[PDB]
């Protein structure tokens, strides 16, 4: 569960990510199916090379829902509904999976916003991040 | 853990541009912050109530060059991990009883402390190795338990 | 999250329990410190023997607590609000051993409740339990 | 592993009793049902909707009969587990890839099928040594991908 810190933690962190939204989320992804191998047999119909259309245009997609999860941090079950029906219900996604792109995740933004990754914010993240798995790894119907 | 060349290359190389006084302060200080139950295992360290009274603990940048001393020494002898920290696991497991999440979790704060550092140099092929690494420290690390 | 079908299968599960709560929570501690020695080194100041009013008082707290989390279902996180400053900041109790007393718990269960215990109540007690797990780890003050 | 011969003697006059045609069904079956990212290791199994219809299905108390058999393996030369799991590690490690959690969670599963199965007779000294068993299947399950 998020704290009146948390929260507010991580909405002015996601705030100075902002535009650079779609380029992190294919950064995370690039990183989780590089690091972790078995993480690219959920995508067998993704053109998985450095530079893909799809996956650069799968993190933007990725990154618009945690950019959702973020307007919508008090009430995450209710804002991601339709995406918990897909990687619950119908691609039966291993949580671990959801660990690895959590930990790449915070690994880019780590890496490109040195002052916004403060231990507190840091910590803040992985909870909010854990969360979004959570929500979108139960079925809730 | 072998690690195909040109990612070996990669890994010693970053290493060598490592700050051998601060990175595992940060590493074994975070590790407190984000997952606080490790907190337990150190009553001997005196405050770490808030994230700067961690970060700027004495104890904490004093231990944590240790915690760095045993990856920088598996990082050497990357044939055998195993035996390395053979001595280690029994401190730390059937002695000290540390959970071996904890070892996979200590793994990855430090990955993103060398992120953090690092910047656009720690490259994705650049995890990607540094994961094999942090992983059989890991699995090295538990192996007294296991 | 719980859905609309576990909120009341672990309603009318853990109603079936009833009188039977302290009984219960105390078979559960003692199969978790029987199974998980590691689990004693939260309890240093507790009559651990068989038979022990402590562990079978503990018991009767645990098991309410678990109750009270039953009621407020929808939102444990206000409820159980006591219990987190308890177990994640007193405590610093790792999230591991919440995973097996949680175990234990369906165990318990298990073996006594066995009309209770389908598939599908099973998995929506593995839920609500790894929810109360999640609040009472988590500081979100 | 080693377990007390006052353990040994009732984790085999329990295993004894085990309907080795039904309990194993039941395992594979509520692992599908607890936790359902596990569907996804078999997609070959048919209907897998329900939890009655995963309960109900021919191959899931079908291969449940043979995981079972790995168990009663395991129980009879519990002094060398990793050996005899040795060749079943490989077809699920580096080849299926299933995850090492997954291996704990089916023991766990298994635990509260016999629970299920035979109430008070499932004492907590009698899962105290179960436990060690399955949390040893488990560790000699992931033997080779540590
Ligand atoms: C930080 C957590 C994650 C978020 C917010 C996320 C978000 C999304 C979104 C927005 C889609 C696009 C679906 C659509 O709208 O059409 C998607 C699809 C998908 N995600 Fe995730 N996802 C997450 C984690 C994962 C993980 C960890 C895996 C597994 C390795 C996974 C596997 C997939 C797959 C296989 C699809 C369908 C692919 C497709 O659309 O072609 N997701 N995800
Ligand atoms: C990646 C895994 C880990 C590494 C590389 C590591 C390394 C070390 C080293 C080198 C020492 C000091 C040597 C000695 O005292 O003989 C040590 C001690 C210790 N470690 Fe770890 N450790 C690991 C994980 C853990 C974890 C996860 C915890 C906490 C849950 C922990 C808590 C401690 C404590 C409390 C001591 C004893 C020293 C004291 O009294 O404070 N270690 N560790
Ligand atoms: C299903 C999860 C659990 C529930 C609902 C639960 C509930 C409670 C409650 C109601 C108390 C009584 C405290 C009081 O009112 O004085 C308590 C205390 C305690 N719990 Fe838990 N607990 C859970 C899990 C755990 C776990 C897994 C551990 C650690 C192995 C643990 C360790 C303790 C300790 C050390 C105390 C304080 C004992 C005392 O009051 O003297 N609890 N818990
Ligand atoms: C607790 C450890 C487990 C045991 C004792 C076990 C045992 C077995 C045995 C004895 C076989 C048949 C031998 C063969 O045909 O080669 C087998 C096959 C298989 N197991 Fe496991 N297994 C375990 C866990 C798992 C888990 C967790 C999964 C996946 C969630 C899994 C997926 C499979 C699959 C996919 C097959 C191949 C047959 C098929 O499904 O088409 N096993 N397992």
């Amino acid at each position: 569960v998020l704290s009146p810190a948390d929260k507010t933690n991580v909405k002015a962190a996601w705030g100075k990510v902002g535009a650079h939204a779609g380029e992190y989320g294919a950064e995370a992804l690039e990183r989780m199916f590089l690091s972790f191998p078995t993480t690219k047999t959920y995508f067998p119909h993704f053109d998985l090379s450095h530079g893909s259309a799809q996956v650069k245009g799968h993190g933007k997609k990725v990154a618009d829902a945690l950019t959702n999860a973020v307007a919508h941090v008090d009430d995450m079950p209710n804002a991601l509904s339709a995406l918990s029906d897909l990687h619950a219900h119908k691609l039966r996604v291993d949580p671990v999976n959801f660990k690895l792109l959590s930990h790449c995740l915070l690994v880019t933004l780590a890496a490109h916003l040195p002052a916004e990754f403060t231990p507190a914010v840091h910590a803040s993240l992985d909870k909010f991040l854990a969360s979004v798995s959570t929500v979108l790894t139960s079925k809730y119907r | 853990v072998h690690l195909t060349p040109k990612e070996k290359s990669a890994v010693t190389a970053l290493w060598g541009k490592v700050n051998v006084d601060e990175v595992g302060g940060e590493a074994l200080g975070r590790l407190l912050v984000v997952y606080p139950w490790t907190q337990r295992f150190f009553e001997s360290f005196g405050d770490l109530s808030t994230p700067d009274a961690v970060m700027g603990n004495p104890k904490v940048k004093a231990h944590g060059k240790k915690v760095l001393g045993a990856f920088s020494d598996g990082l050497a002898h990357l044939d055998n991990l195993k035996g390395t920290f053979a001595t280690l696991s029994e401190l730390h497991c059937d002695k000290l009883h540390v959970d071996p999440e904890n070892f996979r979790l200590l793994g990855n704060v430090l990955v993103c402390v060398l992120a953090h550092h690092f910047g656009k140099e720690f490259t994705p092929p650049v995890q990607a190795a540094y994961q094999k690494v942090v992983a059989g420290v890991a699995n090295a690390l538990a192996h007294k338990y296991h």
